[PDB]
């Protein structure tokens, strides 16, 4: 069956070179042509270019001066290769099979490929700074008292939320992460009884596995 | 004389192929049917009635010429070549000639197309370093419209010259819509080229070409094609007519004036 | 190359006939520009669904239809299921050159609409030693998957350090999603009042502290 995977950096920083790859099965690069598709966070597709059958490329006007795709017949693999890259360039990266039919004449993208995501960033790993949220403005509403706890500035991503280490489950929303400045800032909130608060220690744990840290902060009324 | 067939034609000793329901030049180019023909061999192919092809609407002019000689050789032995076209896209096919999920083609043929925004002026050339003879089959696409024309090849009208040192065939596309064939009415025409031992063959095109996808190896015509309906049958027998056996013994025959193997004369 | 441009999101419940529609700032689809039309499931998976203008692609169920509307090009899901739900891109080719639209996010109601539960968070003392200030507002459990959220500073109108989170789908398949208003130290103490605003179905929800 045809089938296409991208296999490329991850995270590369701000001026470097970022070169991505699309090994592609169950069909030859001489039968059809292969395009490259950008997905940047919370944005549409942006096509970068196309590598043809015949070995001819036609790219992105925009992203053209700094775009190049190649391919090596033999191998089936065709490359994208990106230089100058900056910040914006953080997306997912798809490669996708170029069809036409011969007897109704039409172009069409079949195959997409899985993708795979290229962070461009010049951060170093840096572990998160944890500080804790209460309500302060006790307007007495109702019996759901709700903690938070803001996961600041770490770098990479994941890290890892848990309220008293996992006796706290009901309700313990923890969002997406940001990116602030340079640094995934995230937050997450777990509601509880008046009558558990401050009665008894609600305690946030945010374990960041990429810069061994684990911090717990009990989070004050 | 002789005047009578069993009604068979014995599958000794004779290596007979039947081609069931595939012609010999639809076994030839490949018709996706015909794929269990590939690389075969025989003393005689007998031809059925069932035949009938099932791919992309095309016509051999010098047909009966160019069937008896791939049915002299009697081998039908193919032999991949390493082409080299850079610039147009290859292995095209299509819905009349399905194969696999989908667009199929003769198996030994390869549809150039263009490389998106253009067709190069193709001009390869392969030399005949062996110490036999070489039969290339190619051919040259009509399609019926213009438009067609464009999508395809780019060039408004293209041009297919196949030429060895001593030939020289320069046939050009004819745009025009004939009469529908498995939903088309555009055409591909087969043509043919042999190149002698130290010889070249040499493609040069610019639309339309049906290109080789290698050569077949010819023997010596010690072989032969026949068409008959006769039913085959596990016996031993010299002479084959289309009607079938009949014995070699007195020396003159009237049954048939076609016959394979030492036989009587017809009368 | 041009600008194709289409619906940000579209909202139909189970059975109904919706259509999504595909414009060119350079004029009419016509057939010359093989209008493709993706599906993008979660995760960015995705998926071909038809293709040079109506032409439906294999697995593609028979309720997806492409034509040409007028000057625009369209697709029609004729009867809509939850498994519908999908951001749908919409491709136009322009001579050796592809250009996407902006994607339509479909909604396909499956559940009762739930409203927010609003929540702002003050700064920190801690985070305010460091001399900076940041603002949580946590959006959670609404439904359907959309809110619009707004800043305020003494009434007046916030326009900078607010950064908000897309939603994302809970377990129970409600929402959450999440605002930051950062400012430093000195100008949260240049203020009083601090509030964030949640407009969901029509109505808006604010929190507000001082
Ligand atoms: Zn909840
Ligand atoms: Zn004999
Ligand atoms: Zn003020």
């Amino acid at each position: 069956q045809v089938q296409l995977k991208e296999s490329g950096p991850g995270l590369v920083a701000p001026s470097q070179s970022l070169s991505i790859t699309c090994t592609v099965s169950g069909f030859l690069l001489i039968s059809n042509g292969v395009h490259w598709v950008r997905q940047p966070p919370g944005k549409g597709l942006e096509w970068l270019g196309v590598i043809w059958a015949g070995g001819n490329t036609n790219y992105n006007s925009a992203l053209m001066s700094r775009v190049s795709i190649s391919k090596d017949n033999s191998k089936s693999q065709v490359f994208l290769k990106m230089k100058s890259l900056q910040t914006d360039d953080t997306a997912m990266y798809y490669c996708a099979r170029d069809f036409y039919d011969y007897d109704v004449f039409y172009y069409a993208m079949d195959y997409w490929g899985q993708g795979t995501s290229v962070t461009v960033s010049s951060a170093k790993t840096t572990p998160p700074s944890v500080y804790p949220l209460a309500p302060g403005s006790a307007a007495q509403t109702n019996s759901m008292v709700t903690l938070g706890c803001l996961v600041k500035g770490y770098f990479p991503e994941p890290v890892t939320v848990t309220w008293n280490s996992g006796s706290l489950s009901s309700g313990v929303h923890t969002f997406p992460a940001v990116l602030q400045s340079d640094l995934y800032t995230l937050s997450s909130s777990v509601t509880v009884p008046s009558s558990t608060w401050p009665s008894e220690t609600v305690t946030c744990n945010v374990a960041h596995p990429a810069s061994s840290t684990k911090v717990d902060k009990k989070i004050v009324p | 004389v002789q005047s009578s067939s069993t009604g068979k034609i014995c599958n000794n000793p004779h290596r007979i192929l039947d081609g069931i329901d595939c012609t010999l030049i639809d076994a030839l180019l490949g018709d996706p049917h015909c794929d269990v023909f590939q690389d075969e061999t025989w003393d005689l192919f007998v031809e059925r009635s069932k035949a009938f092809s099932n791919c992309y609407p095309y016509d051999v002019p010098d047909y009966a010429s160019l069937r008896s000689l791939v049915a002299s050789s009697g081998t039908l032995e193919f032999i991949t070549e390493g082409f080299t076209w850079t610039g147009v896209t290859q292995n095209g096919g299509s819905n009349a000639c399905k194969r696999g999920p989908g667009s199929g083609f003769f198996s030994r043929l390869n549809w150039l197309t263009k490389s998106g925004s253009t067709y190069p002026v193709l001009d390869v050339t392969m030399p005949n370093n062996d110490n036999f003879d070489k039969l290339y089959i190619w051919g040259i696409h009509h399609p019926s419209t213009n438009q067609e024309q464009t999508s395809l090849y780019v060039q408004a009208s293209g041009r297919v010259t196949v030429s060895t040192r001593r030939s020289q065939q320069t046939i050009i596309p004819n745009i025009g819509s004939r009469p529908w064939v498995r939903g088309l009415s555009s055409r591909i025409s087969i043509y043919w080229t042999i190149v002698k031992p130290g010889d070249v063959l040499v493609i040069n095109s610019n639309g339309n070409l049906i290109a080789p996808r290698g050569y077949f190896k010819m023997r010596t015509g010690k072989s032969s094609i026949m068409r008959s309906d006769a039913p085959i049958d596990t016996c031993i027998s010299e002479c084959i007519t289309p009607d079938g056996s009949i014995p070699n013994d007195k020396p003159f025959q009237n049954v048939n004036k076609i016959t394979y193997g030492a036989c009587p004369k017809y009368v | 190359q041009a600008v194709v441009t289409q619906e940000s999101a579209l909202t139909t419940s189970p059975g109904e006939t919706v259509t999504l529609t595909c414009r060119s700032s350079t004029g009419a689809v016509t057939t010359s520009n093989y209008a493709n039309w993706v599906q993008e499931k979660p995760d960015h998976l995705f998926t071909g669904l038809i293709g040079g203008t109506n032409n439906r692609a294999p697995g593609v169920p028979a309720r997806f239809s492409g034509s040409l509307i007028g000057d625009k090009a369209a697709l029609t899901i004729t009867g809509a299921q939850t498994e519908d739900e999908a951001i749908y891109f919409c491709a136009l080719w322009y001579s050796n050159h592809w250009v996407f639209g902006g994607g339509t996010k479909l909604t396909v109601l499956g559940q009762p609409k739930s409203s927010p539960s609003v929540t702002l968070f003050p700064p920190s003392s801690e985070e305010l030693e460091t001399n900076k200030a940041t603002l949580v507002c946590t959006i959670t459990d609404f439904y359907p998957g959309v809110v619009t959220v707004d800043w305020k500073v003494d009434g007046t109108p916030v326009t900078q350090g607010m950064e908000t989170t897309q939603p994302s789908k809970q377990s129970n398949n409600k929402y959450m999603a999440s605002s930051y208003l950062t400012l430093t130290a000195r100008a949260w103490e240049r203020h009083s009042s601090y509030s964030c605003q949640v407009t969901h179905e029509g109505h808006t929800v604010e929190k507000s502290l001082s």
